């Protein structure tokens, strides 16, 4: 029940990372290279950080003692893009187009 | 305008590398190719960069403005990443005119409005009063690209 | 690497390079054939020490980072008349003018 | 190598190779041996000689390239003569 809900949590995030979504699911990949970006003030912002390699790595490390876990990671990842960006910001505008990929799949995984 | 940045929205990792003895200014040309400055990196620095496909760079001396090539180059062009490598774009001094590099040296040491108290040949009055400039570049550049065509 | 020098007598001075590796009679070669003086007839210095011709520069002295294209390091010569060698003799360069006073 | 002689204002000789002084575009129509600059003085001739040697070490040069430094109270001489032998 736990393990067979953990397969569906891989598949769902090897979904997230197909080509088919990665117009918009690029700026998640990895995580926030705040040097690069040249925010300033991101980690006074964001305390907590999550991206999808993240997210991989503990799925394989067997790390999420079950699926809520997985989802608190995933949502935790769109939450930080909302918080620290404003409203109409093309990156909020892609990480709404990649949560709804999520939450449907998510929603029709047999509990 | 000819010589500007494409909106691609596609990303591109760069890294900016300065292994010339100046203080380097980064300019961004942007989509009405209008340069915009960036943070400046001081000598021997590098650090990573976050830009997009055709987006068009150059680079000067953050101080004076004198021209630096960028991969033994004037302008630069980030490509796409292949397997997620970084594109180098390593920033250096090139090899100045004696006369040139004379002019950066006065100009360096005698404030504008003194220029004409010095006592040497009048031409070289209006050669140190025609200060580097990225405007003045952006045209050369545009009009070779043009002859190309 | 390699090594750049100016090369001066009198008012005569040489400029060229060559390697850390290549020895003291190999540099009075270069001379030979500019001023028509065989090794025997030179003597070369580096500021007071006479130099021998089988050591390298590198051994007397002179590296890359000292004997740059643009600041290039100097060797002393003189030459030998009637068996008997000359004094080292380098006559120095003209002096730059005071600084103006808008360059002060 | 061919050299030539560049001789001062102040009877200073200065050989150096052919091909190095042929940087200078007015030395270059002068010559196509020797040559007598009767206004420009040893403490300025000397430097544009190192010049020489600078630009054909690092023209095509992949290395980074150092700066040419050039003090302060020679600077007005020496774009003069960099001036009048176009170089
Ligand atoms: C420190 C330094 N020193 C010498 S240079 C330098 C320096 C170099 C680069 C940067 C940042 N990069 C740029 O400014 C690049 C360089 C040049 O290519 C132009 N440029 C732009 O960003 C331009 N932008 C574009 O062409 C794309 O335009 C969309 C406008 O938004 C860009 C970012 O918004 C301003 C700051 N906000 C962020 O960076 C938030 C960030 N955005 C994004 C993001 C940004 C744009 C898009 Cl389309 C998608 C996602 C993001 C991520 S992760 C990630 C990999 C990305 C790309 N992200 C997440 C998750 N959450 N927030 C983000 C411009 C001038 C219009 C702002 C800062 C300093």
């Amino acid at each position: 029940k736990v393990s067979e809900q953990l397969k569906c949590c891989s598949g769902i995030l090897k979904e997230m990372f197909a080509k088919k979504h990665a117009a918009y699911a690029w700026p998640f990949y990895k995580p926030v290279d705040v040097e690069a970006l040249g925010l300033h003030d991101y980690c006074d912002i964001i305390k907590h950080p999550m991206d999808m390699s993240t997210i991989k790595s503990k799925l394989e490390a067997r790390e999420y003692r079950d699926a809520q876990e997985f989802g608190a990671d995933v949502r935790l990842m769109f939450s930080n893009c909302y918080k620290y960006n404003p409203p109409d910001h093309e990156v909020v505008a892609m990480a709404r187009k990649l949560q709804d990929v999520f939450e449907m799949r998510f929603a029709k995984m047999p509990d | 305008p000819v010589l500007r940045s494409v909106n691609s929205r596609e990303p591109s990792q760069v890294i900016f590398c300065n292994r010339s003895p100046r203080v380097v200014l980064p300019v961004w040309l942007n989509f009405d190719g209008e340069p915009q400055p960036y943070p400046t990196l001081p000598p021997g620095t590098g650090r990573r960069i976050h830009s997009y496909r055709g987006h068009l760079w150059l680079f000067r001396d953050a101080g004076t403005h004198d021209g630096l090539l960028v991969n033994q180059t004037e302008l630069f062009v980030p490509s796409l990443n292949v397997d997620g490598q970084p594109i180098f774009a390593n920033i250096t001094l090139p090899v100045y005119t004696l006369k040139e590099r004379c002019l950066q040296v006065v100009r360096s040491l005698v404030k504008p409005e003194n220029y004409r108290r010095l006592d040497i040949v009048r031409s070289l009055y209006e050669d140190l009063e025609d200060h580097p400039n990225v405007q003045k570049d952006l045209e050369r550049l545009t009009q070779e690209r043009i002859a190309h065509q | 690497m390699d090594v750049f020098l100016m090369i001066r007598r009198h008012k005569t001075t040489i400029f060229t390079d060559a390697k850390e590796s290549s020895t003291v009679f190999e540099l009075k070669r270069i001379v030979e054939g500019i001023l028509k003086r065989p090794p025997d007839e030179q003597r070369l210095y580096k500021d007071d020490q006479l130099l021998d011709d089988g050591k390298t520069l590198g051994e007397c002295g002179f590296t890359s980072q000292t004997a740059r294209p643009q600041a290039p390091a100097t060797v002393g010569l003189a030459f030998r008349a009637d068996d008997t060698f000359e004094a080292l003799c380098i006559e120095p360069f003209s002096s730059p003018p005071e600084l103006p006073d808008v360059m002060k | 190598m061919m050299y030539v002689k560049l001789i001062s204002s102040d009877g200073h000789e200065f050989i150096v190779k052919r091909e190095h002084a042929l940087t200078s575009g007015t030395i270059k129509a002068m010559l196509s041996n020797e040559v007598n600059f009767r206004e420009i003085p040893s403490h300025v001739l000397s430097k544009v000689c190192m010049y020489f040697t600078y630009k054909v070490r690092y023209t095509n040069s992949s290395t980074e390239i150092p700066e040419f430094p050039i003090a302060p109270e020679i600077a007005l001489e020496l774009l003069m003569a960099a001036n009048f032998l176009d170089c």
